[PDB]
């Protein structure tokens, strides 16, 4: 049994810096049974390398490959704006299954960008449905590592809110961020403030958005 | 230049057989590995079985008991097929060609559910610069388009990957950042288009 493994999870590297990710294999592995693949969003994974530096067709020479034994390296000299995308290392001819690495995914390095917080009460044509549904976006922040918690009546809230992020934006590099509070109608019209707080790097402190359910 | 072409039925209902089929273009047979390959949603890829010109049939131990892999040859086609399917099947199926893999097929999106085909209900985050939004629940199957002002308004707009309730179903919200000068002088009205039900909603956010 073969796994493979990558590091880092997230590369965060600047248009024109050298970039290096890393395969680590569990048994020995020779340089010339593994290949490196490259996934961008919805489209199929292109193969970049098929041996230890073997430079598929139509791949262009900025990319290389190294290793032995159990540790490899995927090596781009130069980034440019569309090498940014999640790239994989796989083990081919030695004992299937052949499987694949966890992924390593390439992000853009911007400079930090605190969220912009709102929240949205649930709108009165949704409360003669039956349900509410509490909506919290943080717009344009950087990095994506933030975290968002729900409050009613200053409860924390656990169990019952989902979350959503958008790919990093070709315009400005940041990300954006949305997280639903699903409640009955019962349970909204049971309290009275609800609050949204969020902790990013680019905050100094905690920053929370409120309302409440009459005001 | 060698093609992949694959096709088969996408939505299926739990603890039935999945059917999809790949056809090689330009290229030549045997020699190669026909292999499939399954990306779950915000997962990594799983390599599920190969075959060549005869019955090479090498397949996964974590689904082989629920996999056959078989080939025609006086069409240049492979077909993959899986039994006994249930809703940790749901992903993006891509057929390859192991040489290592050079060429992928398109792949097809294939969600197992036994939840039935609805229609979007949108609902609106209003305002109170500014952000605005609408808020598409419960429809299936994915997916959407959300556009605002049909079209006119693309700028600053975020709309963001569904997420399957635990009803089964699809929820997502799109939202928008505008100076709030337009609010009073802007009408911002949200478009939600759903083929699989054959629904269109334009959904007006006015300033609560």
């Amino acid at each position: 049994e073969i796994v493979l493994t990558q590091s880092p999870g997230t590369l965060s590297l600047s248009p024109g810096e050298r970039a290096t990710l890393s395969c680590r294999a569990s048994q020995s592995v020779s340089s010339s049974y593994l290949a490196w693949y490259q996934q961008k969003p919805g489209q199929a994974p292109r193969l970049l390398i098929y041996g230890a530096s073997s430079r598929a067709t139509g791949i262009p020479d900025r990319f290389s490959g190294s290793g032995s034994g159990t540790d490899f390296t995927l090596t781009i000299s130069r980034l440019e704006p569309e090498d940014f995308a999640v790239y994989y290392c796989q083990q081919y001819g030695s004992s299937p299954p052949y499987t694949f690495g966890q992924g390593t995914k390439l992000e853009i390095k911007r400079t930090v960008a605190a969220p912009s917080v709102f929240i949205f009460p649930p709108s009165d044509e949704q409360l003669k449905s039956g349900t509410a549904s509490v909506v919290c976006l943080l717009n344009n922040f950087y990095p994506r590592e933030a975290k968002v918690q729900w409050k009613v009546d200053n409860a924390l809230q656990s169990g019952n809110s989902q979350e959503s992020v958008t790919e990093q934006d070709s315009k400005d590099s940041t990300y954006s961020l949305s997280s639903t509070l699903t409640l009955s109608k019962a349970d909204y019209e049971k309290h009275k403030v609800y609050a949204c707080e969020v902790t990013h790097q680019g905050l100094s402190s905690p920053v929370t958005k409120s309302f409440n359910r009459g005001e | 230049q060698v093609q992949l072409q694959q096709w088969g039925a996408g939505l299926l209902k739990p603890s039935e057989t999945l059917s999809l089929t790949c056809a090689v273009y330009g290229g030549s047979f045997s020699g190669y590995y026909w292999s499939w390959i399954r990306q779950p949603p915000g997962k990594g890829l799983e390599w599920i079985g190969e075959i060549n010109h005869s019955g090479s049939t090498n397949y996964n131990p974590s689904l082989k008991s629920r996999v056959t892999i078989s080939v025609d040859t006086s069409k240049n086609q492979f077909s993959l097929k899986l039994s006994s399917v249930t809703a940790a099947d749901t992903a993006v199926y891509y057929c390859a060609r192991g040489r290592g893999m050079d060429v992928w097929g398109q792949g097809t999106t294939v969600t197992v559910s036994s939840a039935s085909t609805k229609g979007p209900s949108v609902f609106p985050l209003a305002p109170s610069t500014a952000a605005l939004g609408c808020l598409v629940k419960d429809y299936f199957p994915e997916p959407v388009t959300v556009s605002w002002n049909s079209g006119a308004l693309t700028s600053g707009v975020h709309t963001f990957p569904a997420v399957l309730q635990s009803s089964g179903l699809y929820s997502l919200s799109s939202v928008v950042t505008v100076p709030s000068s337009s609010l009073g002088t802007q009408t911002y009205i949200c478009n939600v288009n759903h083929k699989p039900s054959n629904t269109k909603v334009d959904k007006r956010v006015e300033p609560k």
